This record gives C-alpha cells, structure tokens and sequence, in this order.
RNA sequence: AACGGUAUGUCGCGCAGCUACGCCGUCUGGGAUAAUGGCUGAAAGCCUCUUAAGCCAGAAGCCCAUCUAGAAAGUGAUGCACUACGAAUAAUGGUAACCCAAUGUAGAAGACAUUGUGUGAAC
RNA sequence: GGCUUGUGGCUGCUAAGAGAUCAAAUCAACGCAGCUUUUUGAUUCUUCGAUGUCGGCUCUUCCUAUCCUAGUGAUGUACAAGUUGCUAAGGGUCGGAUUGUUCACCCGUAUUAGGGAUCGUGAGCUGGGUUUAGACCGUCGUGAGCCAGGUUUGUUUUAUCC
RNA sequence: GUGCCGAAAUGUACUAUCACUGAUACCAUAAAGGGAGUCCAUGUAU
C-alpha cells in the first residue's frame, strides 16, 4: 500500500502514473489532493470547470453527471477516465485508489513517495502561471477548504516534534558509529565506505 | 474637490474617509484604506481639500485612484459636468 | 462660474483624451493602439470631440 | 416566438419534489451564524398551533396613509409549554462535515423521553432504556466527556424535550400521596415527547459549557428566548390534502369545455424530441404535507397562564381570557403563548419549531410600534355575537 | 292532524369542511468573473489599465449564503440487543418489531403519526 | 429530415460622398469577402404491406443575431427625449375588433424583440381551412366532365403492454 | 502508431507557441481584411 504526497504535482500527469500502476495490481493511496496544481491562470481554470457544470441531462438533472467540487473527487474523476472502469478488472482496480485532502491520522506514519516526472517544475516551463486544486475548488464552492488549512497547521507542528527527536537519535548514532570504526580496523573501514 | 454651485462635505479621523452631497445626492460613499496610510484634512488652511500620505506608493496612490472612481457621474456628459476629486500634486511629505 | 485654473485638472481626464473608432473606448491623448483584444488592437484612433 | 405567446412558468421549481414529509415537527436546516462574544443565548423553541383570531391594532407609520388609524390584522396563537433540557452534544469540524463528539446526559431521565426509544410501550415489560442509573459508570463518565468537549468540539448544541406533564387517574381526587400518578397527553394525544437539539450561539465554546451545563436538568420558558417585537422564522409541516389533479396542484389553465376525455389536465406533456417527459412538467401527485420555513413573522405579545388577564389589553379595564368562548379542534391554552402576526404553517395541533431569523431587516415595519387596542374572543362556530360569557347574562339575563 | 314517503322537489337560511372574490411572508451579504474603468510601471531615459509581471474597482449573469429533497454518499453519536520533517524549483431461551384494536395530526392500497388500564372508546 | 444557398435574412472589408464647415457621431454608393437554415427554390438519398398534413387552444424547455430590466463606452451628449457600440438570456414581453389564417392592420394599456425543438404539441383537444361521395353559380368543353375560380351540408377509433 | 484508456520510447537532437486556445490525408468547414503580441528578418539613413 503506497502513499503519495501529491503536493507539487500536476493532475493529469499523476493520474496517468497512478492509473497505470492500479492496473498492474497494486494498492495506492494519494494524500494532499488539494495541493495538486493544474496548468493555467485562475481565470482559465475556472472557465474550464464552468463548462463542465453546464453538462447536465435535460430530461432530469438527477440522472445527470455529478459535479464533484471537493479536490479529492475531482482527482478521482480524472483517474476514472484513464481506467476501463465499467469492466470487472477496472472496477476492482478503481476500488483500490484513495484520495485525501490533508494527510489523515491513519497515514501519517507511512513513508511518502513522490513520482518525479509528474512534478510541475519538470513538465511546465518557468514563467507560466499555475493554480492549486484547493484554490479552484473553493471558488467552485467547496466549503471545506478553510477547514483543511487549520488541520494542516496542527499536524505540521506535531510533525516538527518528531524530527527534533529523530535528530537526537541519529546524532548519537553517528557518535556511536565513530567508535566502532576503530574496533574493526583502518582497512575494514575502507571496504565498507569505498568498496575495495 | 473640484465643484461648482453643489458643495462637498467630508469626514475623517485617520484611516477612513466619507462623502455627502456630491453633485447633490444625500447618499454616503465610504472608502477604507490599508494600514499605514493616513488620510486627513483641515479646512482652515487647505480649504475644500484632502491630504493623503504614507510610505508605500502602491498603497497610497491606490486610494487616490479609488477615491476618484466613486465620483463618476452616469447618463450625463462629463465634458460639461466636470465634478469630483482630482489629483493636484504628487509631492513628498518632508523634503530634506 | 467654474474657476479658470481648475478646468485644467478636470479637462485633462474627461475632455483631452483619444478614442477608437471601432471599440469607441477611452485612451490617453497620445496613443497609437487600442488596448482591447476584440477588434484586434485596432490601430485607428481619433481625438474626443468638442461639443458645446 | 415559437411558444406563440409569453406567460410565466406555472409553479415553483425550487420546492420539488412535491411529496410528503414524515417529520412530525419542523426540522431546522441551518442555525444563524454566531456573532461570537456576547452571551450564548438559546435560539429555537417548540410551540403547538392552538388556533387563530384577529386583532385591532392602532398603527403609527410616518409618511403613509394609515398614520394614526386602526387596522384589523389576523393573528395565529401558538401554545408553548416550558420545555426541559436533558442532554448536551458537541460537533467537531472535519473535511467531510460536522461530526459529533459524544452526547452527555443528565443524572436521571423522565419517562417521557423513554417513550421515544420504543414503538410499543404498552407491550414492554422490562422497559429498560437509559439504564445510566448505575452509580459507578455514570458519575465518572460525564466528567471525562465534558473534558473532551472543551478539547475538540467547536459547536455545542443542547438536547431538550417537551413537558407532557403529570396527573391523577379518573375519580381519585388529586393532590394526595397514596394516589398513583401517570402521564397526561397533549391536546393531540401524545405522551411521547418531541426531542430536539438547539444550537447555543454564545462565543468561546468554553463559555458555552458554563451556560449549557447551568441550564441542564432545568426547564426553559419562552420569555428568556424570544422577546416582543422579534422577527421569528416558523418551521413546520403544512396541511395534508392527499392526491391532486394537475389543475389545482400547479394552478394551470384548464382546457376547453368541448374536450373529449375531459378538461382537468395539461394537454402537452412535451415535444417529440427530446423523446422523454421532463422533470419540469406539471403532473398528478401529492398535495400539502410539505415541510416549509417562512420568514419574518412578528410576535405581538407573549403570554402567561387565575387572574386570566392575558386576553385583555391595556384599555377597557375588563379582563378577558385569550381562548375564544367555547374553546375548535384544539384546547383551552393554559400555558405561555405567542400572538404571531398572520399565518403559520400547518394545521391546528401541529408542533411548530420556532427559530430566530438568520439576517436582519432594515425595513421600518421590522422595528414598528406594536400597540393593540382590542382582541377578538368570540366563538368560531360559526358566527360569534358575544365576546364573553359575562356579556351574555347582561344581554339576555332571563332564559329557561 | 301529528310525523313521514314519492316527484333522486322546490324555495329560505345555514355551522363544519374545503375554497377563492379573502388574508400573511418573499429577508439578505459574500466570492471569483464578462464588458469596462483605474493605480503603480517597464518594453520605448518620454509615454501607456498590462498590448508585460503585480494590485484595485467591477453585472438582474455564474458560484456560495438562504430554502426543497437527502446515506444503496449503503455514514455517524446515543439508548437498549447478541516503517514519518518541512519547504521551495531564477532554490535550501429473552428482548424487539409487526399483525390486531381504535384514533387523526393523513390516506387510493401501502405508508406516516398517536394511544392501547388511560376519559382511550361508547354513551 | 438531409446535402445546396441562387432567392430571403444578417454581418464584415473599402470609402465617393451625404452630414452647415469636416469621409469614419450617424448613414453609405459602385465594388469585394462571409455567415445563417427562422423564407422559397433546386435535388430525389430515406418513407407508397401509410411516420395522421394548416391554424388556434394548453404546457415545457432551449438559442441570442438584446426591445425592456442589470452594468458600461461613444455623440452633431447642456437638460430631457434620442441615435449608436460592448458584456449579459436570471426575469418580463400583453387585452381586443374583422379574417380559417400564419402574416397583416387598426382601438387600448406599464415603457416594449425575434426564433428552434418532425414548419414542438390530433391514442391531449378543436375541425374554421385544405382534400372524397350531395348541391348551386361563373368561365371552358358538342358531351361525359374540368377549374390554387367562388359558396353551402359533410364519421377525427384504441393504452390494460415496455 | 508508442502519457493513461491501448500493445509500443512522456526517446535522442533542433527550432517556434499563451490563446475560455490548438491538436495528423480522403474528413467532416471558415474567407476578404486588420495587430509596437512574440520569433526570424530586407533595404536605407544616421
């Protein structure tokens, strides 16, 4: 079960990577779905979504395509396009996905991978505007955008206290490893570091 | 305040500014500045005049533009009815 | 009566401007192009007229 | 144009689906935003719709045609017995929504509240619900939970229920200790209480848990929630009419008299394409029994109920009770009441939940002088000649 | 005669119920935009709303606030019941329900609501 | 219905002048280039073991090439009333006289746009018109008979299936 | 044909592009006419 810090990423680039490795048969959480960032100015990104809102079934709206405004189900929809989701293999694969706005209390402990070719540095040029998913959703009416920021602050304080302890462990580990290098030998230290 | 014949009343303490009776209408138009940019008037020496000053030129000159756009008249020719709050000088606070 | 000196402030903004003849849009008195994208930044501009 | 003529739409599109609500009382959608600061001050309160009169107000509007003139105005009268606080809830804010952080309960619980958790009370031998009486679990547990509400929960709401009240059986003479006691029902019938929950709009959260714990296991009255001159939203279910035709439900124009297969219908359901009936089209179905709010209902006067001086106003110096002589479909009204201006949603006997209005009027009718000259207490079956019984003997003293 | 039948009797008035030709409510502020108007400011030692970065003002329109429906969004609270920093990217059995019996707050049938030793029903 | 757009409707580019003076406030020739399927043609691909054909009545939704309402710019914009450009389709867009009418045209009002959905809508209606068999008039034909020439009387079925 | 649906390089090397926009013959439409948008550029003068 992978977890993906999806801050910094592009929506379609991540979704193309994620949707492929779902079909290979692997469970995959992503987290921080709101800090995924699309190409375009804020004007341009909103006008794309306002076209998507028009698309309703005329006889009745209830059977119409649903317009999910939360970032965690905007991203889930972009992945659903790239999987054959109507088949049994696609519906099994799509069930293995997970998106969360703000990394929740379950997945704080897990080691978080960052798939490098979907980062907005590598794929967009410099001097071209980009917007977040959270910024867009709030504009499109998501009402919990404000709440998520509050939660991040509480978490990132507690994540800082982990690292100040983890420094103190690894510093005295290096001072312990300073002693053990003399016990093995001069030439044994070369074989570990350099490889002879 | 550039006017003819109907006279313009003002009210201010420091950070804010108010309208009454511009071009004859009773409605009050109010402008709120940012922090660290002082609006003030004094009708003895200045007489029918307002003073804006502050450190940052972006925030100061925003307010002078923002005050100007409240006074725009509609469905009447601005060439004849020229009336509002127009910027006279753009000087320094204390030149040393 | 208006005050003679205080016309020159007001007539700078209102009267002394240039105007497009497709947009009809207001511009500075020395200006070559039309700012708006519609009409393709048309380059034809007159002064604003002097009615009395 | 293609329609061939222009005429507004028949019926509102925002109050769909036009079907039954199974709520017994007015379910409140959204409470007013907390000002923050100030005092918590409860908001909502239940009252039963007792009936309706009219009243002769004397009007004071500057710059209108009714300046210093009398004005007849209809008035509904909701009976409001003073309701009893029991529980207290928190609600944590999450990314999904507001989610609860446990309800604390009071020391004991009245058996009106126990009725809610059975459909068959009369069968039940054990009747074991809310067995929080055990001493070890309950006392220790609350102070744990009341600590957790300070920690997490931003919004706090107070569970509260209506007093059905107590009495003595039939021909045992009452006010005596050997007599067995039992729940009297409402003017409807019911002994089972209407439990609600009421948001407290007082700032600090912590401050609220002083107020909402002070109010706990104590009855609330109406006089310390609403005040005379308040604009109030009345929330309730309306008046059931069963199935209905297309003409009466949506208010359409009926067809020519010459129509084969009758004229009580809309003629064109729709066009050829799209090949389908639309949600927008008028159609045969349920009418009434719809849950509704209505805004900006003034309360003219607040009641209390041997003097029975409540019905009468400052003038006249004759005391008249509020109930019209002869009492229809309700009861007397020996409780706190509210003379609400105009209509209120639902039939007689219905539980209306009142609520403070979400945002404020600036209209001058909102901040008017109330001054009632005189009120009707004539009977409603059907034409009423005498306001009071006292008038009767004087008017026609000798009978048979 | 009284009190009735029949002509689905005719006329007069008529509670209740429904109903309009009657009566009450329709409050109210955001956010991002479309046109467009401005500020600072280069390109172009001048000048320009940006035709460049950045900032402001901005529609009965769009999205929120309000109001209607609502967990096969197969959810939740309460009662009973059986393996790890963060930031940028021109950076660091016994209960219970239902039947049944009324009632109406309601109803085509289902359902919903309330009560079932109590003035609940009938008088 | 489709393809096509001559014809109908709508819009550009250019200016030769009207506009007192002054081409471009507003009109716009002689020309040239487009868009539209709300007119009518052209065609014969589909339907002749049958998609019920005109108008009105009743109800819905959609388009904008905006008349009004919201916001803005120009002017031969002093005021008012106007002419005109841009963004906007949430709301509003009507009572009657004659006519089968669509359209037209008058009287009257709260100032006042035009369209689409099998020329929306007949197991929803109506049947005035169109288009049978009765009958009359007029021209034409020796005659039987004919006539986008006129007039009058003339049957509008079924849902219980998905 | 080679981001994912979808089998196969988001391949290597080299030039352009910001636009509610563009995207692979027949093919499923767009013209005359404009633009100190940007890149490349011809001839002259200072």
């Amino acid at each position: 079960p992978i977890v993906i810090d999806a801050k910094g990423h592009i929506q379609g680039r991540l979704a193309a990577a994620v949707a492929k490795q779902l079909l290979k048969g692997r469970k995959v959480v992503v987290v921080r779905c709101e800090e995924i960032e699309l190409n375009g100015q804020h004007k341009f990104t909103v006008h794309t979504y306002e076209r998507f809102l028009n698309k309703t079934t005329n006889s009745n709206p209830r059977d119409g395509p649903f317009h999910q405004r939360a970032p965690h189900e905007i991203f889930a929809r972009a992945v659903r396009g790239m999987i054959p989701y109507k088949t049994h293999r696609g519906a099994d694969a799509f069930a293995n996905l997970q998106c969360y706005e703000g990394i929740p209390a379950k997945y704080v402990s897990y080691k978080r991978l960052v798939i490098p070719h979907a980062l907005r540095c590598v794929s967009i040029h410099t001097d071209r505007p980009t917007t977040k998913l959270g910024r867009l959703s709030t504009t499109m009416g998501w009402k919990y955008g404000n709440v998520v920021a509050q939660l991040e602050e509480q978490r990132k304080a507690e994540s800082a206290k982990y690292f100040e302890a983890k420094k103190a462990a690894q510093d005295k580990r290096a001072a312990a490893i300073e002693k053990v290098n003399k016990q093995l030998g001069a030439q044994a230290v070369k074989f570990l570091e350099t490889f002879q | 305040f550039v006017y003819s014949h109907i006279k313009h009343t003002c009210s201010e303490d420091g950070r804010t500014f108010d309208f009454n009776g511009f071009m004859g209408h009773k409605e009050h138009k109010i402008v709120t500045a940012p922090e660290g940019v002082r609006i003030w008037s004094n009708e003895s020496v200045a007489k029918d005049e307002i003073n804006i000053e502050g450190a940052n030129l972006e925030d100061v000159s925003l307010v002078c533009g923002q005050i100007h756009q409240l006074t725009k008249i509609k469905d009447k020719d601005l060439r004849k009815f020229l009336d509002g709050i127009y910027v006279q000088h753009i000087e320094h606070l204390k030149e040393e | 009566a208006y005050e003679p000196s205080l016309r020159i402030l007001a007539e700078k903004t209102n009267v002394k401007r240039s105007v497009c003849r497709k947009c009809y849009a207001r511009l500075s008195e020395r200006a070559q192009q039309c700012r708006h994208k519609q009409c393709g930044h048309c380059k034809s501009i007159r002064p604003k007229k002097a009615g009395k | 144009s293609h329609r061939k003529f222009n005429a507004p739409r028949r019926g509102s599109l925002g109050f769909l689906p036009r079907g039954r609500s199974h709520a017994v009382r007015g379910r409140v959608r959204s409470w007013p935003k907390d000002d923050a600061s100030q005092k918590p001050h409860l908001c909502a309160f239940i009252g039963y719709k007792a009936g309706m009169t009219h009243v002769l107000r004397d009007v004071v509007r500057p710059n209108s045609r009714l300046h210093k003139k009398e004005a007849c105005e209809p008035v509904t009268i909701l009976e409001t017995p003073p309701m009893f606080v029991v529980g207290i809830i928190g609600y944590k804010p999450t990314v999904e929504g507001l989610k609860p952080v446990t309800t604390v309960w009071a020391s004991y619980v009245n058996e009106e509240v126990k009725r809610n958790y059975y459909k068959n009370w009369y069968q039940s031998k054990a009747r074991k619900a809310f067995s929080c009486l055990s001493n070890g679990k309950a006392a220790e547990k609350r102070e744990k939970q009341l600590e957790e509400l300070q920690k997490e929960a931003t919004v706090i709401r107070v569970i509260a229920h209506t007093q059905s009240a107590k009495t003595t059986t039939r021909g045992v003479d009452a006010n005596e200790q050997g007599a067995k006691k039992v729940l009297k029902g409402n003017h409807l019938g019911q002994k089972k209480a209407h439990m609600i929950e009421i948001q407290i709009n007082g700032g600090d959260v912590a401050a609220k848990l002083n107020y909402a714990k002070s109010i706990l296991e104590k009855e609330i009255k109406v006089a310390d929630v609403f005040t005379e001159g308040e604009q109030i939203d009345t929330i309730g279910v309306g008046k059931g009419f069963g199935w209905e035709g297309v003409i009466h439900r949506y208010g359409t124009k009926r067809l020519q008299k010459k129509t084969h297969r009758g004229r009580r219908k809309v003629a064109c359901i729709g066009p050829w394409n799209p090949a389908r009936v639309l949600w927008s089209v008028a159609r045969y179905g349920q009418r009434g029994c719809h849950h509704r709010t209505e805004m900006n209902k003034r309360i003219y006067r607040i009641g209390a109920a041997k003097i029975n001086e409540g019905g009468s106003t400052s003038f006249d110096l004759t005391k008249k009770s509020i109930n019209p002589m002869g009492g229809p479909h309700y009861g007397l009204v020996k409780d706190d009441f509210l003379m609400i201006k105009g209509s209120v949603v639902g039939t007689v006997k219905r539980a209306i939940t009142l609520r403070k209005t979400i945002n404020i009027n600036t209209r001058r009718i909102a901040t008017e002088e109330i001054n009632l000259k005189w009120i009707d207490t004539a009977s409603k079956f059907g034409h009423g000649r005498f306001q009071t019984k006292e008038e009767r003997s004087k008017f026609l003293g000798k009978l048979k």
